[PDB]
Order: structure tokens, then C-alpha cells, then sequence
């Protein structure tokens, strides 16, 4: 790494409830911002399956991912909001900046449901 | 709709080569889209190893560069990862994907299951 | 700013094949630098020929709009195209996307109507088309006189609105000249939809008579 | 300055049937959180103002729309007054103001022409019946459906905003579905259009069949 | 509607005489609506608004002439006056009748007169 | 005249060619606005003749003034804008505030084509 674009999640782990907004950090070493765009993506990878695309480019949702998931953030600084957590939202959470080579993933933040 | 299946995993002793195939059916591996390896360590976070884009274009990671090769055959709708010189580090469970595209950028859209690659004695 | 993005015409993609989308940005002030306008493809494959035109308005604001060439069976087979526009004064750029609607369809409905000869107008007459009950939205309808289709200045059409029942329904209404009529005493009402069944195509003649 | 203001003229029923005619300041894209704006009115001629109606409405979209509906004189909204709304917002330091007049220019008597469609396989119980009105100006017009002498509600039928013509007039177009249930009843249905210049009483009438 | 308001009375004074003007009004009724004002012009100045009845009876006047100004109308006739007192060199000027429009308290003059021509010589 | 607002324009005089853009100010001796409207008035008027009504409130066109005049300002200071001068402008140009009693107008602004 080190010349590589390092991504920080933020918190690591946390427990919350059915119904409870959930929000998740994710923190760049160098911006991802281009033409007016930040080329950072969400995943959302439950245990045992491979990952799955949420948000692309910051904001953009994936077809067919509920509405209650959003992207927001600029240049180093992102959060992904679950307006309401659900019990298949039981997931560890993954951001990748796609703005420079190599892409990059997140260390990833466990949502556990209590 | 578009499946990718992974295959080629399974223990290999350690400084050997491996080989990964990736199967794709319901769309062709030259008709579009970036066609990607992604590696997840044990309990550790992803890592982007290489990418074929539809049109031929490879990318390799700089951690891996040297040590591997993607390929694709297009008959049989399928593309590679070879690597040589594995480490322990190499450890890991290998997906195949296929990244959707946005203005000069890619992101993973479908994702296959992974094969697990087990690289170490003692 | 507001920014559209429309689907292919179901004329250009049936007929012509020849099928292009349209990204359109209004609003936008004059003394504003021009907007930079660019196109991609979900697939990643090359956009090329797209066409930008700009247009000061009467309003005061000034139009500015790109058209894409698409391939139709690229169009049909699902590809999503994505319209962006950045402004050096807006802070961050639009972003639209189309694709081919998936949904129920339902081929036109289409019904042509003469209106009855009014006093003071004995060489100009007026023909009504009403095209209706069809899903989804996207239609396109040509008036053809003598085998050869009208100009689209000659005729007015409404927007699909939504009805009672779950199709859209439009208005079309063309002003024909009595030397017309009487060269040939049949004109066309033409719905291209493609639920339309053959060749997306439904049409009523009505005469004047 | 998203904020948007409109003002209305009255609609030819209420001007010379109803002989109730009104005028509506429309304002939209106002913030729940933004204060309540204050409208007024002014005449051109000075005279005063009669008291009006003030609604305030959410909506699904999350701007506040408010409205306020003024009664004006019959006479004297034909002679030729000048009405005037302002629009005071404590975000927004200068005020908006809309205006309204009788329009000016050449007058036409509507046209009328209505039609039953055919019935179709699968919309059997169901039938739908259209008017053209044509050739008319100014644009100022109102569309009514009448069954068996009794007036339909507005909320049956929809009618276009009033289009230019390849002539100098407009024109609009009137869409109602009627039931077997109505037409089975009496099998008459009247298109009527009251605009300025029909004559006379303001009123051109057309019945259809099914 | 539209409105014409013709003024007359104009020509030579001697100072310290009087001055009776009148402004006919055809095509609206000056007692339906409006404010009804004089306003004059001297030989190269600025417009000076001199007095106004409102359509409802109310009369002002600029404290410039006031006292020696009155400003009056006949409703048989349609028409109001404007009658001046103790003139003087400064009241050299052409007199301009106007139709003030409304709004919002205020008053603006949308319709003027031809003006008609007050000369006064020692 | 103390209490009377006072109008000064500026300039006095000005000589243009057709297709110019023509600014002329207005300054009073205390505000005019009241209830989020400015009460400054605009007429145009050709010599010996009577004037026109151009704008009112400050910014408000009267009807049938060709589109290309247009009103600013607020408080003591406004703006009349000429955006392309035509020989039919040949005029003077004056400022008249009716906000407080009396009425009064600006000294003339002369508008002469060379
Ligand atoms: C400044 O002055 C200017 C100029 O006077 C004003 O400019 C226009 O402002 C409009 C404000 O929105 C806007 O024009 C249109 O906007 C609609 C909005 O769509 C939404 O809302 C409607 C509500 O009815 C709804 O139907 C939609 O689903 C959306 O929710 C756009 O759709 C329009 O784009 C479509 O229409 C145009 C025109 O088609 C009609 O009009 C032409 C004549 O211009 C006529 O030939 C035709 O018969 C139609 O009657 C088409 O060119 C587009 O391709 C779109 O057509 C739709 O339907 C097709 C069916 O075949 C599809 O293929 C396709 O998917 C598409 O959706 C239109 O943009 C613009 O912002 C602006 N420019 C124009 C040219 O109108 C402005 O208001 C004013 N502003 C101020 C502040 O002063
Ligand atoms: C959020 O909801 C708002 C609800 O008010 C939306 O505001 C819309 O704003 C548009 C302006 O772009 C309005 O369009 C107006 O429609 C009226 C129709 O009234 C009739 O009045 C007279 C007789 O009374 C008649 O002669 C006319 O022909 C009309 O048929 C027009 O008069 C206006 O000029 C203008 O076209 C909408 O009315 C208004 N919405 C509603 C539901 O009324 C706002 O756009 C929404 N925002 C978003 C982001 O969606
Ligand atoms: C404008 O768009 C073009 C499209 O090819 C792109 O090459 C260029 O970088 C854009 N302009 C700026 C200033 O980024
Ligand atoms: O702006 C909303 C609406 O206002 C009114 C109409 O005449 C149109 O100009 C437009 O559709
Ligand atoms: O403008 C939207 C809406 O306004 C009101 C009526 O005039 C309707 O006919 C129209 O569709």
C-alpha cells in the first residue's frame, strides 16, 4: 500500500434495533472526488454469501436495493445511513473507492441486531 | 440475469501456482462490462486482485502485480486468474465479478460465490 | 436546473431503427458558463455521436440539450444509459439514468373522427384521434395523407395522461385544407406502441363525408 | 428563491353563470419551517378589496402551498380592472407580485363537437366519450358534462389546458368515461363550454350518444 | 378602457392674478375610480406635482403651493380644476393633468395629458 | 423643502449610440421602501411633450413598455436600465418617489443619441 488510497471505517462493530437508524462512516486518506462525483461504493456482505453492491458513486442506489439505504459524503468523508434497520440488515458493511488504482475496500463494520 | 461461478480452489502448498476459473453464463464475457478477481483474506477485509475489461484491457493490483495473469477464452465464456509464487499471505477465499460502469468507473453490480484458496504448512 | 432524460420515440426504434435518447437541462442563466454534458453506459461500452444543441429561450433561460444515438437491440436488451451535467457554479453534477420500462402493456386503442362542416369555414376542416387505454406511457403518433406521412407542424399532440383504467390516453387534432380532402378524401390517424401488434403499429383512416 | 407565485382569472362559469367570479395567489415551493407568509391585494382603481379566503395545504412533496381567493365584482372585473396580489416573506426581502386583467384581443365563439367511441373487447361495461372545442378566444374557458340535465363533477372528466391553433384561436379537448349503468338511464350526454364570446348567455352545448 | 384627459384653460397671466385650468376626462368617469392630480413643468426643471382628488373626494396638496391652490371637480361635466392665486414668476410652467393607478397605498401616473402652457411677465 | 424626500440622478446628461447599454441612478434623500416594495417610479418624456409612465414600485413594468427598460434598486438607490438604446429613446428620464408626502421627482436626465 501506502501510495494506495486507504479506507477507514467508523465504528467498527455496533448493536442496534429493528426499527433504529444505523449510520456508518468511511473515511478516505486521499479525496475520491472527480467531475463533480465521488467514486465511493457501499456493500453489504451477510455471513457466508459474497458481498452485495448498495451505493454507487457516493449516492447512486443499486437497482433494487430498498430506498431506506442512502449514500452521502465528498472527498474524504462518507456515511452510509439505514434509515431503519431490519433484521436481514445483520451484515458486515464495506466501502470501496473506485477513483484511483488499486481499488480499495474498506476494513469493513459489523451491524449486529439486538 | 447473470451468474458467475468460481472453480480451481483447494489446498496448495506453499511458493506453488494456482489457477482459478471463473464460469459465466447469461451474458457474454466480450459483450460488456469489466470482469474482476477480489480476494478476501480470513476475517480480514477485501482486497481488488485483477480485472479483464469486455474489450480486452487487464489491470493488476501492485500488492500481487508479477505474480499473476488474467485471461479469458472466449469460447468457453470463461476468464483466469493464474498465480505463481503463492504466500501465506495469498490465503484467502477468491470472488469472481462483473463491475458495472459509471463515467469511467467500475463497481461490483454481481458477485459469484468464492473459492477458497489455502496456502500454508505448520 | 432541471435536468430530463427521455426514452427512444417508438417511431425511431420501430420504424426508422434508428433509436436516440435525449438529456435536457433548463433553467440554467445565460451569464452562466456553458454546461459540460457527458454520457455512460452501465455495460461500458462506447457512447459516440452524441449531439449538443443550445438554444437561448424567450423566458429568459437557456436550453441546452444532448442527443445519443442507441442501439435498438441494446435499448430492448436493457442497457442503462446515464446523462450527467456539471456547472462550475453548482457544487456537485446531476446525474439521470433511463432504461426500457418493465410493466404491463397494452396495445393503443385509437379512434379518427371529422368534425361536422361550420359556418364561415366551408375549405378548412378539422380531424380528432384519440389514442387510449395503452402501457406504458411511450408513444408516438403520425398523421399520413395519400399514402405519405404529414409534417409534424401540421398536427398537435398531448401528453399520456394517466385514465380511469390503468392505460394512458392522448389527444391528436390536424387542420386539413379543403383542396386537400378533395385530392384524396382519406386520411390516417397512425399510434406507434410497442404492445402494438404486427410491427408496433395501429391506425384508424377517417374521411371527411 | 425556489418560491413560486401565480395568479388565476376567474373561470367563465363563476363569471357569467354562477355571476360569483373569483381570483386565486397561488404560492409554492414555501418550507414548513419558513414563517407564514402575509398576502394582500390591491386594485388598480384604488377602490377596496373584499375579504378572502386563505388555505394552507402539505403536500407529499414537502413544500407548503398556500392560497388566498378574492370575490370580484362582475362589472367590474369586465370594464377592465386591474387586480394585484403581494406576496411578503420574512426569508425573502423584496416581495413578489402577480397581476390580472381581462384579456384584451379579438373575440370567437367556441365550437363544439363531441363523440362516443366504439365499444372494445375486455372494456365492455365501460365506455368513453370525447369533445373538441375549437376556434375560440380569448383562452378564458369552462368545460362541463352534463347527464340527463344534472352536471357531472369535475372530477369525472379531464380536460387540457387551451392550446394555440394553426389559426389565431384555441382549442381543447374533454375526456369522460361513462358507465352502462348512465347510458342505459338516458343515452344523452352534453358537452357545454361557457366562454365570453358565445352567444348568447355565454353557453355552446352539444349532446352525444352512446 | 381607454382614458383621454385634455387640459385647458392655458395663456398669458400678469403676476399676482388668478389661474383657472381645467382638465375634460372622456372614457371613464372621474368619480368611479382613481386619483386625479395636476402636475407642472418649469422652463428647465424638474416635474413638480401640485395637487390631487382622490376619486372618493379627498384632496392633498404639495406644501410648495399650498394655501394659494385649490383642486376641484364637476361630476356633470367630468371634469376637475385646478385654480391658482398670487402668481407669480416661479408658476411659469406647463400644466400637466394626470391619472394616478393604485398600489398598495401608493400612487403612480399612468395617464397624462397633453399639458397646456402658463406663461406670467412682470 | 427639508422634510420633502429629495431625488438627485445622475448624470444629468448623457450622449450614447444606438445599441448601447444606458444606466441611470436615482438616489433619495431618505428610503422609499415600505412592506417589501420599493415606491420609485420611472418616466420617460420626450421635450414639449408629455411624459410616459415606464415603471412603478421600482421594478414593475407598466404595460406596453417595450421590455428592454428594467428597474432596480431599493432603499435610496435605483437603477433605470436601457439594455439597447434605440433613436426612438431619445428622451429625458425622470425618478419620482411616492412613498411620503409630497410627491417629488429627480432634476431630468437627458438622453441624447449622437
Ligand atoms: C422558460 O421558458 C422555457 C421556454 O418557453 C420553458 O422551458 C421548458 O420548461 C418545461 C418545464 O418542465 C420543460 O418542458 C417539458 O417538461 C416536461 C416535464 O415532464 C415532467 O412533467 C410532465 C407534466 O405533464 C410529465 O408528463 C412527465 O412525465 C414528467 O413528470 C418534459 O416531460 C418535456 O419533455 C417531453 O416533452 C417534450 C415536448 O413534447 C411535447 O411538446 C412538443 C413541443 O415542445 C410537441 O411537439 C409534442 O407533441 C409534445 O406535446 C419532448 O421534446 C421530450 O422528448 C419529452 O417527450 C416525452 O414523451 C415522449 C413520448 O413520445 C417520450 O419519448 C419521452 O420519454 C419524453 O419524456 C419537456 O422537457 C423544459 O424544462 C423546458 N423546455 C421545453 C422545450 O419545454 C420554461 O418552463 C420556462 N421557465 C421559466 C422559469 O420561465
Ligand atoms: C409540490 O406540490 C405543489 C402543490 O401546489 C406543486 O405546485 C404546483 O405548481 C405548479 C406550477 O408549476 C401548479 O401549476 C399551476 O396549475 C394551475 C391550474 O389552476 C387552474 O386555475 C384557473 C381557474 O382557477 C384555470 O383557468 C387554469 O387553466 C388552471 O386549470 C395554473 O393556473 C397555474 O398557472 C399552474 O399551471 C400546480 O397547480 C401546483 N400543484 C398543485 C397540486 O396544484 C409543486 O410543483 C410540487 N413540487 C414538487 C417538487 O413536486
Ligand atoms: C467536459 O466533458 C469532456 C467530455 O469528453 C471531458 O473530456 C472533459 O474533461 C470535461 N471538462 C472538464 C473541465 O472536466
Ligand atoms: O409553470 C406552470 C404552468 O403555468 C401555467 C401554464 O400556462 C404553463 O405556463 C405552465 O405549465
Ligand atoms: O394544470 C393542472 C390542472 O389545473 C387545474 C385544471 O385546469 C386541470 O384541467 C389541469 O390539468
Amino acid at each position: 500500500g501506502g501510495s494506495d488510497i486507504q479506507l477507514t471505517q467508523s465504528p467498527s462493530s455496533l448493536s442496534a434495533s429493528v426499527g433504529d437508524r444505523v449510520t456508518i462512516t468511511c473515511r478516505a486518506s486521499k479525496p475520491v472526488d472527480g467531475e463533480g462525483d465521488s467514486y465511493l461504493n457501499w456493500y453489504q456482505q451477510k455471513p457466508g454469501k459474497a458481498p452485495k453492491l448498495l451505493i454507487y458513486a457516493a449516492s447512486y442506489l443499486e437497482s433494487g436495493v430498498p430506498s431506506r439505504f442512502s449514500g452521502s459524503g465528498s472527498g474524504t468523508d462518507f456515511t452510509l445511513t439505514i434509515s431503519s434497520l431490519q433484521p436481514e440488515d445483520f451484515a458486515t458493511y464495506y466501502c470501496q473507492q473506485s477513483h484511483e488504482d488499486p481499488y480499495t475496500f474498506g476494513q469493513g463494520t459489523k451491524v449486529e441486531i439486538k | 440475469e447473470v451468474q458467475l461461478v468460481e472453480s480451481g480452489g483447494g489446498l496448495v502448498q506453499p511458493g506453488g501456482s494456482l489457477r482459478l476459473s471463473c464460469a459465466v453464463s447469461g451474458y457474454s464475457i466480450t459483450s460488456g462490462y469489466s470482469w474482476n478477481w477480489i480476494r478476501q483474506a480470513p476475517g480480514k477485509g477485501l482486497e481488488w486482485v485483477a480485472s479483464i475489461k469486455y474489450s480486452g484491457e487487464t489491470k493488476y493490483n501492485p500488492s500481487v502485480k508479477g505474480r499473476i495473469t488474467i485471461s479469458r477464452d472466449d469460447s468457453k465464456n470463461t476468464f483466469y486468474l493464474q498465480m505463481n509464487s503463492l504466500r501465506a499471505e495469498d490465503t484467502a477465499v477468491y470472488y469472481c465479478a462483473r463491475g458495472s460502469h459509471y463515467f469511467g468507473h467500475w463497481h461490483f453490480a454481481v458477485w459469484g460465490q468464492g473459492t477458497l484458496v489455502t496456502v500454508s504448512s505448520g | 436546473v432541471s435536468a430530463y432524460l427521455s426514452r427512444p420515440s417508438p417511431f425511431d426504434l420501430f420504424i426508422r431503427k434508428s433509436p436516440t435518447i435525449t438529456c435536457l437541462v433548463v433553467d440554467l442563466a445565460p451569464s452562466k458558463g456553458t454546461v459540460n454534458l457527458t454520457w455512460s453506459r452501465a455495460s461500458g461500452k462506447p457512447v459516440n455521436h452524441s449531439t449538443r444543441k443550445e438554444e437561448k429561450q424567450r423566458n429568459g433561460t437557456l436550453t441546452v440539450t444532448s442527443t445519443l444515438p442507441v442501439g435498438t437491440r441494446d435499448w430492448i436488451e436493457g442497457e442503462t444509459y446515464q446523462c450527467r451535467v456539471t456547472h462550475p457554479h453548482l457544487p456537485r453534477a446531476l446525474m439521470r439514468s433511463t432504461t426500457k420500462t418493465s410493466g404491463p402493456r397494452a396495445a393503443p386503442e385509437v379512434y379518427a373522427f371529422a368534425t361536422p362542416e361550420w359556418p364561415g369555414s366551408r375549405d378548412k376542416r378539422t380531424l380528432a384521434c384519440l389514442i387510449q387505454n395503452f402501457m406504458p406511457e411511450d408513444i408516438s403518433v403520425q398523421w399520413l395523407h395519400n399514402e405519405v406521412q404529414l409534417p409534424d407542424a401540421r398536427h398537435s399532440t398531448t401528453q399520456p395522461r394517466k385514465t380511469k383504467g390503468s392505460g394512458f390516453f392522448v389527444f391528436s387534432r390536424l387542420e386539413v385544407t379543403r383542396a386537400e380532402w378533395e385530392q384524396k378524401d382519406e386520411f390516417i390517424c397512425r399510434a406507434v406502441h410497442e404492445a402494438a401488434s404486427p410491427s408496433q403499429t395501429v391506425q384508424r383512416a377517417v374521411s371527411v363525408n
